[PDB]
């Protein structure tokens, strides 16, 4: 059930960035794809809005 | 080898660029402060005619 | 706002008189909001904390 | 985690000689004991004494209380970029401001990185600094020389990284860009940033940076990052 996709690393703890989903998805594996093992990689992602 | 994720590389606009340090503190600014008081309340200079 | 130093107890006149006309100050955010405040850690024996 | 070659030494007698080191290996052993510390202590903080005996840099506490990066031994912190010659730290200067928050009661030395650069605050022998951390006071428990680790406080997590130089379109299209995306900022530190024709009352505000080794700092908030090792020798 972890939903907190926030390694103390994203911008969402700030007053003008507004609300948003913590959202994650899956990657691929390889020298072209970033790692070194034929296994996928976790990669997170964060979409808000802005005015 | 050292345990780290490596090298980390960031892209702005479509720019690849590779910082120096990269760290999210805090820092002193200002604000733009728009004092109107009032610039134009109400004059304007009219008449009116029959016809 | 009221002024108190720490250990000793209320400040007397001058100290909270430059603190509040002045702006050189140093307090809270609420303080340096609505008044200003130099918060560069000068050479200072002692200082009249507001809040 | 914790250490990343040894321990802390124990620092028998009052004040010991620091050798000259050329390697990476031993430089990398010597800030792991906390002797970086003592060296810029001794060099413009005219300090008597070391600080974290048997702490390491694993035990450096943080002001935001949540450091993902102190997980992650081998990156490296700004002190430590200026010890291997990556950037150059500036003196304390009086004019510069301190972001408040943390109790600077029982430290005896911090540091904060700047808008222009690097710079760090310490005390004297047998004095730290008071809950607001203005002045340096008198502390009893400073006078054996022997600090804990827990005395040392870093501002902000920030890692660096070495860098590859740019030309000068791409950081003046970066600056344009970024000083368009925020239009209310309109100085930083007495640094002119934007055109505001009068200044007002300081405020703190969060926002990422990036340095290139430029004079001032580039401020982004919407950025994509990506971590790659490429299994480089230096590691
Ligand atoms: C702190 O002071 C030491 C002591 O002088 C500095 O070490 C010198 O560094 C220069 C630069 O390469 C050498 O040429 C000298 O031989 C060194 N002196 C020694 C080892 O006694 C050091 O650079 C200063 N700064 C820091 C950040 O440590
Ligand atoms: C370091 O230890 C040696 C050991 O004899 C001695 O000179 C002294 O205790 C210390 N040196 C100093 C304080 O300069």
């Amino acid at each position: 059930s972890t939903s907190n996709s926030f390694s103390d690393d994203w911008a969402g703890k700030m007053d003008r960035a507004g609300l948003g989903f913590s959202g994650c998805s899956d990657g691929c594996g390889g020298a072209a794809c970033g790692c070194f093992n034929a296994a996928p990689s976790c990669i997170f992602w964060r979409k808000w809005v802005e005015n | 080898l050292v345990h780290k994720p490596g090298e980390v590389v960031v892209s702005y606009g479509g720019m690849r660029v590779r910082p120096k340090c990269y760290g999210f503190s805090r820092m002193m600014a200002t604000l733009e402060v728009n004092p109107p008081e009032q610039r134009t309340g109400q004059c304007t200079g009219c008449h009116l005619e029959c016809i | 706002f009221v002024c108190y130093k720490a250990g000793t107890g209320p400040c007397s006149e001058s100290e909270e008189k430059t603190c509040k006309t002045s702006g050189s100050c140093r307090g809270d955010m609420q303080f340096c909001k609505v008044a200003g405040c130099e918060h560069g850690e000068e050479a200072s024996e002692a200082k009249c904390r507001c809040s | 985690s914790g250490p990343i070659i040894c321990a802390g030494p124990i620092h028998s007698n009052k004040s010991a000689n620091i050798p000259h080191l050329l390697g990476y290996s031993e430089k990398i052993c010597q800030i792991d004991r906390l002797i970086h510390v003592s060296s810029w202590l001794r060099n413009h903080s005219q300090f008597q004494g070391y600080v974290g005996q048997r702490g390491g840099r694993s035990q450096v506490s943080y002001y935001p209380a949540e450091n993902s990066y102190s997980r992650w031994s081998g990156l490296l912190s700004p002190c430590d970029a200026d010890w291997l010659g990556m950037l150059v730290v500036k003196k304390a200067k009086g004019s510069d401001m301190i972001v408040p928050g943390p109790s600077y009661k029982g430290k005896v030395f911090f540091e904060r990185p700047t808008f222009d650069g690097y710079v760090g605050w310490g005390c004297s022998s047998g004095k730290s600094r008071t809950e607001s951390g203005e002045l340096c006071s008198s502390d009893s428990g400073t006078s054996s020389g022997l600090l804990p680790s827990d005395r040392v406080l870093w501002i902000g997590d920030v890692a660096c990284q070495p860098m590859t130089p740019i030309p000068e379109e791409t950081f003046l299209e970066l600056k344009s860009f970024s000083q368009s995306e925020f239009p209310d900022i309109c100085k930083i530190d007495g640094v002119v940033f934007n055109q505001c024709e009068g200044e007002s009352l300081p405020q703190p505000f969060d926002v990422a940076w990036m340095d290139v080794g430029h004079s001032h700092k580039i401020i982004m908030r919407e950025h994509k990052t990506k971590w790659v090792q490429e299994s480089s020798s230096k590691d």
